[PDB]
């Protein structure tokens, strides 16, 4: 912005499964968590296995 | 008539697939299974997939098994038990330094009688400053300044020194020496047990440094030609993979 | 510089496998290292291999 600088709105979190693999498929292109799956691991884009 | 029925259990193809853990078997051989109410059976059913439990699974469902492994790094006991295979997603703990080889090579006319002063910046007192990086308890880096110091023909006295902390004062003193014949072969010097300095409470380690098959030639630029960290820091679980002989690794 | 002189910033570091041939393809033109490379031999252009 015009106050010549650029500020932080937010991080977009990434979600991985135990297995991906085990999703149930909703929507048009949504999946819902399983037991398959597992729980979700939140994380950001380049740490861990994100 | 009566009939008896069989089964032809020929080779069937193998078909370029690439997703979970579609391991194939050629010739003889079954998938060792076992049914989670303790019931042991056989299949070739080469799909195979993590559970949320970190568990291969068919599907099916039944467990596969295979040999367990143990130790820092992990050994296969081929004598034990088919147990499950599970794989964990935690992390590879840092494993502190324990050896670490050397493989010097140091030109044969490389004198230093410019200076006599050390503490690690007096270029002049020696001929080859190396750097090996070790781990603490913790896997705290350290420095491990190497100094080669041409005191005459086939000896060389060498200073040590870990620049990660404070306690590496001044090296001034001989570490070690390392002894070569006419051939520049090294003779004896062959290894120290050199401290690996400390961070955060992790202890100081100490490890043996070799300097193995280490030689003084009439050519080249005072060198280090493989060396080695026998260690680790922290892990974190990247991938999966299995090789041909059935091991399942983990990246 | 001003002051009539070179000086030393750094000194680029060239890597040589014991394959080069067996690297793994990534990014935009970057190669991972792997068992099949071996492991990265370090050095300077114009000494050993580099």
């Amino acid at each position: 912005y015009s106050n010549e600088q650029e500020q932080v709105l937010g991080q977009i979190v990434l979600a991985n499964f135990a297995n991906n693999e085990g999703l149930a498929s909703q929507g048009d292109n949504v999946w819902a968590a399983t037991q398959a799956s597992g729980v979700a691991l939140l994380g950001t884009a380049g740490s861990g296995n994100f | 008539k009566v009939a008896g029925i069989t089964q032809d259990f020929t080779d069937g193809t193998t078909t370029n697939t690439g997703r979970g853990l579609d391991v194939a078997i050629s010739q003889n051989g079954f998938f060792r299974l076992v049914d989670s109410n303790g019931s042991v059976f056989y299949s070739r059913n080469g799909q195979f997939k993590l559970d949320e439990n970190r568990n291969l699974v068919n599907m099916q469902g039944m467990q596969l098994t295979g040999y367990p492994a143990t130790g820092t790094p992990p050994t296969i006991q081929q004598g034990a038990n088919p147990a499950p295979i599970t794989i964990p997603n935690t992390l590879m703990a840092a494993k502190s330094t324990t050896t670490a080889s050397m493989q010097i090579n140091l030109n044969s006319t490389d004198p230093v009688p410019s200076k006599t002063p050390f503490s690690v910046s007096d270029a002049d007192s020696y001929n080859k400053k190396g750097t090996v990086t070790v781990y603490d308890s913790q896997g705290n880096a350290h420095d491990m300044n190497v100094y080669f110091v041409k005191t005459k023909d086939n000896e060389w006295a060498v200073y040590t020194h870990d620049s990660s902390d404070p306690a590496a004062t001044a090296p001034t003193t001989a570490s070690t020496t390392l002894k070569f014949n006419e051939n520049g072969i090294l003779e004896s010097g062959g290894t120290v047990n050199i401290t690996t300095g400390t961070i955060n409470g992790a202890t100081a380690a100490t490890f043996s440094l070799s300097f193995l098959n280490s030689m003084q030639q009439n050519t080249g630029a005072n060198n280090i030609v493989a060396t080695n960290q026998n260690g680790y820091k922290p892990g974190d679980l990247v991938s999966y993979q299995i090789n041909n002989d059935g091991t399942v690794v983990g990246n």
